[PDB]
Order: structure tokens, then C-alpha cells, then sequence
């Protein structure tokens, strides 16, 4: 035996659980945040600065609060394009989807109906070939197969409209078999980011700022307990407003923006 | 040239919207506004500002410069009847009537702004004419419902209750037409009237 | 390929319409577009009064809002706050406001009949020179058959009536009025139609355009003085719609700190949606 | 083995543990000058190497320590699973926007299961059971007007409540006040959260039922005799943080935080520096914990292969009844726990009939007596240097912040199931198309107006149809 | 409540331009009044303000071709 550091200790135990396979190898301390493809979230406010929702509000169209002021205020004719645009492709079946998304809903699969030794494997051996060059996901065929027409299954997924809504409510209901982290997608977090996050922001009740439409549609139709086709996501514009009064701006960037 | 038909497709405005930010819808939306001379198809609108291009076939993945036809904001409008007044700008109201065309309501209702916001001397008739619209838009509210005379809800409620069929739909949108909201429209027939009068008379 | 818009174009023709003048088939669209036209200087006079229309209904519709707001006030708020006492800190200058309001409402008033006697003062001196450039062009019209019908090049009636259309509509006589553009205009007819020298034909329209040249010159200074009074008409209208807006955001920055007194926002979101539209619409 | 600890000093080799040792709690015990900060922060990262989120609840006063656990965080990849709730800013400073987000918010109110009555008594602890008898009638009657009312429940809410003429307007006048203009009625509340609350105010000893002016000063004397510790920490909670608490949808909820291993720093200003609130600011996050883990965990879940260990750093000053027991409903989320202390005398000093059962209950112990420390196992003594993990700073340290969506409105969602319920009937029944005609003296006009017209272009026939009705009318 | 005479008339007094606003005056007391008990005395008030808003709309709005150019009476 010997001593250890982090870089010692995180490769030795690299094998005896994976999901620490993708960040094993890299070195993500000297690192930027939000370039590359391991970036942090955005807050609401480089959201809104990145997708350009952003003006002065008006007086008397839109009522400030008379203690604040040098704020800014939401577009909401571009935020509804945005927060409509973050939502997923349709679902129609499990087979037209990503292949990212093929190997999860499988898992899920597994988990929903207790056979946690099968989808542990599949989470193992697809770490595994993630590390080893590009990942296949052919490893999640033969559970798939199996519980795509069991009762719970089709109940979770037939109450739902969208992929990432369908996934997201599958790991809600996998996950009260005992439980399923978050941690174990960290091969999802650099081929997929819309994905990751809608994972990520399942369990909690604040979401992220990159998913507000998937989780603002999650939402709304577990309330209703009913699939929408129409996105709904009226909500979540009202939600921005509310994280946008409140990082307080400097009157440099103040004047700069246009109403 | 074709006809205007209240489609409520549930996968279209997302997929619009995200081509009309890309550089290849903005492209070619120039280059039918260089070859239809700014002229609306569905009403013959002929204006520079806030017109865009629509398809036919209903496919906004594909888009070919034949398929790919130029309208009006409210032609453009009328294609989406799933959200509209919800969508930002643009607003619209359902109108029980069988004696005009859906662009021949858009054309009369161009001529009816024009006559409102800048005015030389037919408002009273434009606007005694604009009344009995919103009254035909009352009339429909006991037919099919309380609340649901904007078309926002109605097309929320038809595309949440499961009907993709041409007949069932053409057989629910029949003798219903949509009238534009002036209101909301504001901001587009003042610019259309400034910009006018002031290239006229300078 | 340089057409109109088709609000311009309604509103061009409609007032063209007003003016009894329906002359031209598509020479209208040519003539009104151009710069150096007449058409466009006998247009260019009624649309400022129109353009400071849409500006007077913006500024109408913001006095309409505030008027709403001190009725809203007015029917509820006036004596459950008793004085010396939390309202009356502010329902005194809620009643300068209201005094403010009430005189801008009466000056306002004011504007909207200037503007309705200037309208109808405009309309009716234009009409009465449409008619007559309509009288005297059929006057100059006979008299062209009379003086075209012997010449050694023959040509018919209406031909040279659009080579004089394309004429007055090619290079302008409203503005530019002297010696040299009148011979311009000639030689430009003369030009259109194919050869004429005309030696003695050429002081013969002289002394026969003299009557279109002086309706185009008497024309000129109503333009001038109609000009001098819309300017002022809209330098009044933009500072009557800036002050009103001041007005109603005052109230509004009052009426919100009311303790016992508040706007519903179902009757003021009925009241507040026709205030969507831009400000900056003059210049 | 599965967890890191260390490597022996005599003969050189390391010591791991296994799970079922981690998961009875351990125990380690060092003076300020030797160093247990570093040796917590390399046991979180032991716990990060496998994927589970320790929670650090540190009062040790350090404002350098965030630093530390973000590069080890961001060091692991899993930056998103991270939230820092920082109780050791300045009090009341943060009114309206702010120039920099700097810290997450915690409400343990809002999303409530009705184990807040543990909650509060653990965060408390015959005028004693009187003050837990009525808080444990105010917080049914608060969590029933949090599931449907329009009130949100917070410190602020609760603490306008501990006053009595509000509990006598509740209670005798029947309805609902609020620092809103509102007014509720409590003639549709059922009877079986109204009852205990009534119950209170009889067992007082002076009592009007007509008014309250004489009853309030026969016992405002006995009010506050029972209800001043709940009302000053409950004023320090809801006045001194106003930018942690006051939200409604809390981006820390300690169910979330262990069911799906995530990272919670929470830092506290200081323990040994006026400890009159500070270890009720530590004992509430405590007693949340507890109590969202005891009796709110709720078709048989699996043990987690996973050890999951919230590290405390100062369990002396902060302290809850039974906090080193777990019940069978917890024995499935990997849960353990590392209490740590200056000095066990100082310990013995730091809570009252507890040394002894955080002594008995816990297994491992540590000794760090001043080469770090020697481990104190059940059967053999091991000299051993600890595990020494230097996390390399990072330039920025962006804390990330999140949104508050909400499920949408009960007065809305009614009226759309209610309108797709009724427009359901029209689609079934097949007689759905519109046919009743209805005329006005204008419609027809306008119609015969662009019907007599023969000009192509439509804006043209338009105008000319405006020209003859206009003409016509 | 009721409001007093004097807020009345000033009520009067502050919509006496512009025709909307005193037929959102009417509309209002309408309102209001059908949410009250509506009292006969309060339908002559009505009454009363209808006669206002009537006078409102006969000198107010009069369009008389102002277009045509037919000059104002
Ligand atoms: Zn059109």
C-alpha cells in the first residue's frame, strides 16, 4: 500500500465505479466555465442576455415595483419562441428517438420494474464503451424489448406528450424504487446538454435556465394528469420575470439595452 | 395563389419559428421578397414591413422555392390558428359569418385600417362595420362554449382533444372565419401608415 | 420595381377621390411616387394634416385613459379617507391633478377644432383649385385640338394629352417656377410627341399654358401658408401627447400609494389595452 | 473496502472501511490547530469519488472553505449538483434587486408532508407541553391553509401568527387575517384543524369569550411566558435572513438533497461568537434534515449501494433530540453521519444529556491529539496518518442559480378541463358544424357591397365596396 | 359607497371633453349601481347622467364632412 492523492485515489477507484469513467481522464480544474463541452448552467440573467429577450420596460405597459429600479424586463414574444424551442422532438414510439435516449428509457425500464442488476450493467458497460472511443447504446436492446409494454410503463409513458417530458416522468417513477442519482450521466453530459439538465432538474422544484420549458410542460401536465400537445409553458416567461428583477444592473449596461 | 385554411397543426410554430432565426428561411425570404414584389398572396397586402413567408404542403422542414409563398401578417397569422395572441404580437378573433372568404376578410379588413388608422374621412363607416364583426365574434361564443372566442383557446382545445382528420377539421373550422384584432395590431398599421405617408409626402 | 404601398395607396387615391379628380389610370401611380411631380404637391398638403390625425388619436387615447383613471378614483376614493388623517397627505394633489387634467382636456378640445377648421379650410381651397385646373384643362385642351389640328404633323386629341400628363408629372412648374423650366416643359411635350419646332407655336402655348401656370402659381403660396400652420399643428399635438403621458404617470405613481384604495386589474386591463402603440411616432 | 480514511504511521498501509461500518456514524475529535477541516474536506471527496453528495453544515467561521469544495466539485465534473445556502452575511442589507446573487434559498415550509410539527419541536427543543400543544394545532391549521389557501408559508408568515389577537381573530371571529389585503373564511374549513386551536385557548387560565380586552391582560403574562424563545428565534430567522428563507420554492430541499445525491455547502458565521441565534440557524438546518428524513420519507425501496454522510463540523453547539438513531424507513439512502467537536470536556460542556448518546450511538471514533490522528476502533488502536487532499483554487466561483416555475393556476386549469370536458361532447356527437343564421343590417349590406363589385384585386374591390357603403349609408 | 355631489360634478368636470370617457362614466355608475341596491333617487342620478352623456355626445361629436370640406357651424 502506498499514499494517495485525488488524482491516485480517483484512478484506482475509477473501476469499481463508473460513473466516474468520462472524468477521469481529463482535467476539468483548469478549465473555463461556460466554454467547451463540460460548462456550467447559465443564470437567468446570461440566459436572457445570451438568447436576447432583453429590454427597458416601459412605464405604464408593464407596472415596476417602486423600490426597484435599473432592472431590465423580458421580451415575451421571444421567450415564448425560446421556452417553445427548448422543449423536445415529439414522442411517437421508443423506436424514433436519439440513441443518447435509448439507453436511458431502457434503464428506467429496468429499474421500474425491480430488475436493477440489468440496468446497473447497462450503465457499466456503456461507461465503459464511452471511455473506449464513441459509445453503443446496442447494449440497452435487449431490455427494451421487454418492459416497453408492461403496465406501468405504458401508464407512465401514455400520460405524457414529449420525450424529454416522457423520460423525465420515467425516471420519477423509476427512481421510487430505491434510488436512482443523477450522477451516473455524466457520459450524457457532453453528447447531449438539453437532456442532462432535464434529468438534473427532475426531483428538484426549482429547474435550471436551460430547461424551463420541459420542466414548466412537466409541470403542467402532472397537475392536469392528462398529455398536451400544446406547449405550456406560460408559466415559465412569468418565472423569468421574477429572476430577471433581480440582479441589479449597472447604468453602463443599463442604457445600452433598447425597449 | 391558394386558399386560406385554418389549419391547427400541433408540431408547426416550433419548427417555423426555429427556421425563421436560421440564415437559410432568411435567404430565401428574401429572395421571394425580391420575386413576389412584397405582394401578399392570400389578400394582395404590398408592404416592406412584417410580411413573411409560409408554406403549403405544411412541411417547415423541406422548403423549396416553389412551395415556399409569401403572405401577410394576417394570412400568416391564420395558418397557426393553435397560438396566436399568445404568441407575442399578432391577435386574432373567431367570427361566425358564410359571406366572405377568409381573404376576402383579410383584404376588407386592410381596407377597414387603412380607412381607421389614418383617417380620410371613413371611420364611421369602418369602424360601424368593425362593430358587427365583434358581434359575429359574441355570436360564436354561444355555440361553442364560454371563453373559447379567442382562437388561442379554441386551437388549444381542438389539437388537446385528438383530431388530425382533413373532414373532421374542415367540417369543425366550416363557416367560421378569423378576424384580426385592431388592437392588438396596433403597432404594425401605424408603422405600415407612417411609413407610407411619410415616402408619399416628404 | 419603385411601386406604392398599399396604405399610401388607399389613402393617395381616397383623397385624390375627395378632390374630384380621377383622371389618370396608372399615370397616378407614376405621378404621385415621383418627386418632381404636381400630383404630389397637390397631395403633399392634406397628409400632414392626416399624419398629425394618427398623432392627435394617440394623444386622445392617453387623455381617454387618464380621464378613465380619475373616474375610477372619483366614484370610490373621496371622502372614506378624512382629512387630517393618511389620504389627505395625497388627495390634495390628486385634485391639482385633476385640475391639470381638466385644463388639458379644454386646451385640447381647443386643438382638435383648430385641427377640424384647418381640415375643412385645406379641403375646401384645394377643391375649389382641382375643380378649376379640371375647368381650365379642358379650356387648354380645345384650344390644343384648335392649335394641333393644322400643323404639318398630324396627330390626334388624347395622345397629347398624356405627352402634357407625362409633362407635368416629368419635371415640376410649383416650385422652380421661372423663365427657363417653362421652355423645359415645352420642349419635354415636344420631346414626348415626336417633332414640332414650332416658331410661332411655341409663344401660341405660351400664351395658352399661361392659364395652368397661374393656377400652379397661385397654387404655391396656399401651399406655403398651409405648411406654416400644420408645422405648428404638430409641433402642439407632439407636446400635448408628451405632457399627457407625464399626466398619467403621475396619477399613476399617486394612486399606488394608497393605502385603503386600489386599481382592479381586470377594468384596468380593459381600460389599458388600447395604450400598446409606439411613442416615437413623430420623427 | 469501499471509503478511504488513511494510511498507518508504523508500518505503513492503508486502512479503508467498509459500508456497514460507514454506515453507523463516526466520530472524530481535534482542537483548532490540528487541521480537521482538511481531513472533512478529503473525506468528502472519499464520498465523491463514488457519486453521493455530502452535505457540510460548518461553523467553524470559514469563508475559505468554498473555495476548497468547489474546485474538489469541479474537479469531479458534477458542478451542476452543487448548492451553497451562506449564513454569515450581513444582516438586512439585501432589500429589492442585488448586484450579486450570493447565495442559494432555503424554505422548509413550503413543501411540507405534516412533519413540520417534528420539525419545530426539534427546532424548539406545564408551559413547555402548552407551547408544543400549540404550535402543534398552528402548524395543521397552517400547512391546511398552505395546501389550498393563497398563503405562503415561510418564518415570516408563521411569525406574524405567534401573536394572539390574529390567533383570537382565527379561533373566535372565524376568519382568516393576513399581512394582505384578504380576507378568508374559515366556515368551509372542516372542524378537525379549527378543534385544537380551541382547545389551546381553553386551557388558559383567564378567558372571555365575548371579547379579548380583559383576557389579554389576564394572560399576555402566560403568552409570552410560553412563546418567547418561539418568537425571537423565530424573529432572528425571519429578520436577520431575508434573501434565504422568504422564497416559496426552495432550491434546497434537504428529501431532494439525499434521494438524489447532491452537494449541500452551508455555512455558519460563528459558534463561539454569540450563540444565541447561530445555533438556531445550525439546529434548523438539523432539524430539517431529521425530520425530512425520519418521518417524511415516503412500493419497497432498496438499501443504496452508496454511503451518504453529512458531514457536520460543530454537532456541539447546534443540537436535536435523537439525531444519531435513523428509523427503517432511512436505512435504504446509504445515510451516515461524521460529528465532529473541539474537545470531548468541551464537548461534555457543549450540550446538555447528549455527549453521552452521540458517545453510545456512534461507533467509529477518532482521536486527534497533537501526523494528524489515531483512529478509535471497537476492537484495535491505530496510529494513522489521515487523507490529504489539496482541491487547486479556481478562478471564478460562480454559484448557480435557478428559477421559480410553479404548476399553473387552479383558476385556470379548472376552466380548461372544464372547457375541453364540454367542447368533448360537441366533437362526439357529430352535430358540431354551425348552422344557425343570424343577420344584422350590416353584414348583408357589406356582402351585396363586395358581391355587386367585378375589380379584380381585392384591396381595390374593398375599397370600393367601403365607397358604396358608405355611399349607401 | 355613495359618493358625495361634489365628487359628482367633479366627476362631471373631468370627462367633459372626450365622449368615451363619459360614456365609460355611465357605464361605470351602471356598474356600481347594480352592484348597490339601485334606489329610485339613484335612477334619477342615472337618469340624470344619461342627460349628460346624451349632451356630451350631441356637442361633442359632429362630424358634418369635415373631409368634404364643409366647414364647422
Ligand atoms: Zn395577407
Amino acid at each position: 500500500r502506498k499514499t494517495y492523492d485525488m488524482k491516485s485515489l480517483r484512478a484506482q477507484e475509477q473501476f469499481n465505479w463508473p460513473a466516474i469513467m468520462p472524468i477521469v481522464k481529463e482535467d476539468l480544474v483548469s478549465q473555463d466555465v461556460n466554454k467547451g463541452p463540460w460548462a456550467m448552467a447559465l443564470t437567468p440573467m446570461e440566459f436572457a442576455r445570451k438568447y436576447n429577450l432583453l429590454r427597458k420596460d416601459d412605464a405604464l405597459l408593464d407596472n415596476p415595483v417602486p423600490g426597484e429600479e435599473m432592472t431590465a424586463g423580458i421580451r415575451r414574444g421571444d421567450a415564448k419562441r425560446v421556452f417553445t424551442m427548448q422543449l423536445g422532438p415529439y414522442w411517437d414510439g421508443f423506436e424514433r428517438c436519439s440513441p443518447q435516449a435509448y439507453a436511458l428509457s431502457a434503464v428506467f425500464m429496468a429499474r421500474m420494474n425491480r430488475d436493477r442488476d440489468a440496468a446497473n450493467n447497462i450503465l457499466k458497460v456503456l461507461d465503459k464503451t464511452f471511455v473506449d472511443g464513441k459509445p453503443d447504446f446496442s447494449v440497452a436492446r435487449p431490455v427494451m424489448k421487454k418492459y416497453q409494454n408492461s403496465e406501468l410503463v405504458q401508464e407512465v409513458v401514455a400520460k405524457h406528450a414529449y420525450v424529454l417530458t416522457v423520460i423525465a416522468s420515467l425516471l420519477e417513477a423509476a427512481r421510487e424504487d430505491g434510488v436512482v442519482p443523477s450522477s451516473e450521466f455524466l457520459w450524457l453530459k457532453p453528447v447531449d446538454r438539453r437532456l442532462w439538465y432535464m434529468l438534473n432538474c427532475v426531483g428538484r422544484q426549482t429547474p435550471y435556465s436551460e430547461v424551463a420549458g420541459p420542466f414548466a410542460h412537466w409541470k403542467a401536465e402532472k397537475e392536469m394528469g392528462r398529455r398536451s400537445l400544446v406547449p405550456m409553458i406560460d408559466e415559465a416567461i412569468r418565472a423569468l420575470e421574477i429572476a430577471v428583477k433581480e440582479v441589479r444592473l449597472t447604468p453602463r449596461q443599463m442604457e445600452e439595452l433598447e425597449p | 395563389r391558394c386558399e386560406l385554411k385554418l389549419i391547427a397543426s400541433p408540431g408547426s410554430w416550433r419548427l417555423y419559428s426555429a427556421r425563421k432565426i436560421d440564415e437559410r428561411f432568411k435567404s430565401y425570404e428574401q429572395k421571394i421578397f425580391q420575386r413576389d414584389r412584397y405582394t401578399c398572396q392570400f389578400c394582395g397586402f404590398q408592404a416592406r414591413l412584417y410580411q413573411d413567408i409560409v408554406n403549403l404542403d405544411g412541411d417547415y422542414t423541406n422548403n423549396r422555392l416553389s412551395n415556399l409563398v409569401t403572405a401577410c401578417c394576417f394570412c400568416a397569422q391564420c395558418f397557426f390558428v393553435e397560438s396566436v395572441g399568445v404568441g407575442g404580437y399578432g391577435g386574432g378573433t373567431l367570427i361566425y359569418l358564410p359571406e366572405l372568404t377568409q381573404a376576402e376578410l383579410n383584404s376588407l379588413c386592410h381596407v377597414l385600417f387603412c380607412a381607421i388608422t389614418n383617417d380620410t374621412g371613413y371611420k364611421s363607416s369602418a369602424q360601424n362595420i368593425y362593430r358587427s364583426f365583434k358581434f359575429r365574434s359574441q355570436i360564436v361564443e354561444e355555440k361553442f362554449g364560454e371563453g373559447t372566442s379567442d382562437p388561442a383557446i379554441f386551437g388549444q382545445l381542438m389539437i388537446d382533444s385528438g383530431v388530425n382528420s382533413e373532414e373532421i377539421r374542415e367540417k369543425l373550422f366550416k363557416n367560421i372565419r378569423l378576424l384580426p384584432s385592431r388592437a392588438k395590431f396596433r403597432k404594425q398599421i401605424e408603422k405600415w401608415a407612417a411609413s407610407a405617408l411619410e415616402e408619399i409626402a416628404d | 420595381s419603385q411601386w406604392l404601398s398599399t396604405y399610401g395607396t388607399i389613402t393617395a387615391e381616397r383623397i385624390l377621390g375627395r378632390y374630384n379628380i380621377s383622371l389618370p389610370q396608372d399615370e397616378i401611380l407614376e405621378a404621385i411616387n415621383i418627386p418632381s411631380s404636381f400630383y404630389r404637391h397637390l397631395l403633399q398638403i392634406p397628409l400632414k394634416n392626416v399624419l398629425n390625425g394618427i398623432v392627435i388619436q394617440q394623444a386622445s387615447d392617453y387623455h381617454v385613459y387618464a380621464q378613465k383613471l380619475l373616474i375610477d378614483y372619483l366614484l370610490s376614493g373621496e371622502s372614506s379617507k378624512e382629512p387630517d388623517s393618511q389620504g389627505a397627505g395625497t388627495r390634495e394633489s390628486l385634485e391639482d391633478e385633476r385640475q391639470r387634467l381638466v385644463q388639458l382636456g379644454d386646451e385640447f378640445h381647443k386643438l382638435e377644432l383648430e385641427q377640424d377648421n384647418l381640415i375643412a379650410s385645406s379641403q375646401a381651397s384645394l377643391m375649389k383649385i382641382s375643380i378649376d385646373w379640371n375647368t381650365k384643362l379642358e379650356t387648354t385642351l380645345s384650344k390644343l385640338n384648335s392649335l394641333y389640328k393644322n400643323t404639318n404633323s398630324k396627330i390626334k386629341k388624347n395622345a397629347i394629352r398624356k405627352a402634357l400628363i407625362k409633362a407635368f408629372i416629368h419635371c415640376d412648374l410649383v416650385k422652380d417656377q421661372s423663365q427657363k423650366n417653362k421652355y423645359q416643359l415645352i420642349d419635354k411635350l415636344n420631346q414626348t410627341l415626336a417633332v414640332s419646332v414650332g416658331a410661332e407655336l411655341k409663344e401660341s402655348i405660351l400664351t395658352n399654358l399661361s392659364e395652368l401656370f397661374q393656377i400652379l402659381e397661385a397654387l404655391n403660396t396656399k401651399l406655403d401658408e398651409f405648411t406654416d400652420r400644420t408645422n405648428h399643428l404638430s409641433q402642439q399635438a407632439k407636446s400635448f401627447r408628451t405632457q399627457f403621458y407625464e399626466v398619467i404617470l403621475r396619477i399613476i405613481e399617486l394612486i399606488k400609494l394608497l393605502p385603503e384604495y386600489k386599481i382592479d386589474p381586470a377594468q384596468d386591463a380593459i381600460n389599458r389595452e388600447p395604450l400598446y402603440f409606439d411613442r416615437t411616432i413623430g420623427e | 473496502g469501499i471509503t478511504f480514511f488513511g494510511n498507518d504511521r508504523k508500518t505503513g498501509e492503508e486502512l479503508w472501511f467498509a459500508n456497514d461500518d460507514m454506515r453507523t456514524h463516526a466520530l472524530i475529535f481535534g482542537s483548532t490547530g490540528s487541521g480537521k477541516t482538511e481531513t472533512l474536506v478529503s473525506l468528502s471527496y472519499n464520498a465523491l469519488v463514488q457519486g453521493s453528495g455530502f452535505i457540510y453544515v460548518d461553523g467553524k467561521g470559514d469563508n475559505s472553505l468554498y473555495a476548497k469544495v468547489f474546485s474538489m466539485v469541479r474537479s469531479m465534473g458534477r458542478e451542476d449538483d452543487l448548492l451553497l445556502i451562506n449564513f454569515m452575511t450581513g444582516a438586512r442589507d439585501i432589500v429589492g434587486p442585488q448586484e450579486k446573487r450570493l447565495s442559494n434559498t432555503l424554505n422548509p415550509f413550503c413543501q411540507g408532508s405534516s412533519s413540520m410539527l417534528t420539525q419545530l419541536v426539534v427546532s424548539l427543543m406545564m408551559w413547555k407541553g402548552r407551547a408544543i400543544a400549540f404550535v402543534e394545532a398552528l402548524m395543521r391549521l397552517l400547512v391546511y391553509m398552505r395546501d389550498e389557501g393563497a398563503i405562503l408559508l415561510d418564518a415570516n408568515t408563521i411569525r406574524n401568527y405567534f401573536d394572539l389577537q390574529r390567533l383570537e381573530s382565527i379561533v373566535i371571529d372565524k376568519v382568516f387575517p393576513r399581512d394582505d389585503q384578504e380576507s378568508v373564511n374559515i366556515e368551509t374549513i372542516p372542524k378537525l384543524v379549527t378543534d385544537p386551536l380551541r382547545n389551546y385557548l381553553n386551557t388558559l387560565p383567564g378567558y372571555n369569550k365575548e371579547k379579548k380586552g380583559k383576557q389579554v391582560s389576564q394572560v399576555l403574562e402566560q403568552h409570552g411566558f410560553i412563546t418567547m424563545q418561539l418568537v425571537r428565534s423565530f424573529s432572528s430567522l425571519a429578520d436577520t435572513y431575508g434573501h434565504i428563507i422568504r422564497t416559496n420554492l426552495a432550491e434546497v430541499d434537504f428529501k431532494d438533497v439525499v434521494l438524489n445525491r447532491r452537494i449541500l455547502v452551508v455555512l455558519l458565521p460563528a459558534l463561539e461568537k454569540s450563540p444565541d441565534e447561530l445555533s438556531n440557524l445550525g439546529k434548523i438546518i438539523v432539524s430539517s434534515l431529521k425530520a425530512m428524513m425520519a418521518a417524511g420519507l415516503g412500493r419497497k425501496p432498496t438499501n443504496a449501494p452508496t454511503p451518504y454522510m453529512c458531514i457536520l463540523d460543530e454537532y456541539g453547539y447546534y443540537a436535536v433530540q435523537g439525531f444519531a438513531v435513523v428509523p427503517a424507513q432511512a436505512r435504504s439512502l446509504g445515510f451516515s453521519a461524521i460529528f465532529a467537536g473541539q474537545d470531548l470536556p468541551a464537548f461534555q460542556k457543549a450540550s446538555k444529556e447528549e455527549a453521552a448518546s452521540i458517545g453510545a450511538n456512534t461507533n467509529i471514533k477518532i482521536c486527534m491529539k497533537l501526523g494528524e490522528a489515531h483512529i478509535f476502533f471497537k476492537s484495535k488502536i491505530v496510529r494513522a496518518r489521515m487523507f490529504y487532499a489539496n482541491p487547486k483554487p479556481v478562478k471564478q466561483l460562480k454559484i448557480n442559480q435557478f428559477l421559480k416555475v410553479e404548476p399553473p393556476p387552479d383558476d385556470y386549469l379548472m376552466k380548461l378541463q372544464k372547457q375541453l370536458a364540454s367542447f368533448q361532447s360537441i366533437l362526439e356527437s357529430g352535430d358540431l358544424s354551425i348552422n344557425k343564421a343570424v343577420e344584422n343590417e350590416e353584414i348583408t349590406l357589406i356582402s351585396k357591397a363586395l358581391k355587386e363589385s367585378t375589380i379584380v384585386e381585392p384591396i381595390e374591390r374593398g375599397v370600393a365596396a367601403l365607397i358604396a357603403f358608405h355611399g349607401q349609408n | 359607497t355613495l359618493p358625495t355631489r361634489d365628487a359628482l360634478l367633479k366627476a362631471m368636470q373631468v370627462g367633459e371633453t372626450s365622449i368615451e370617457a363619459a360614456e365609460y362614466m355611465a357605464t361605470r355608475f351602471e356598474q356600481i349601481l347594480t352592484k348597490a341596491k339601485l334606489l329610485p333617487e339613484c335612477n334619477d342620478m342615472l337618469e340624470k347622467i344619461k342627460e349628460y352623456a346624451q349632451f356630451v355626445k350631441f356637442k361633442l361629436l359632429s362630424s358634418a364632412q369635415v373631409w368634404s370640406g364643409q366647414e364647422r357651424p
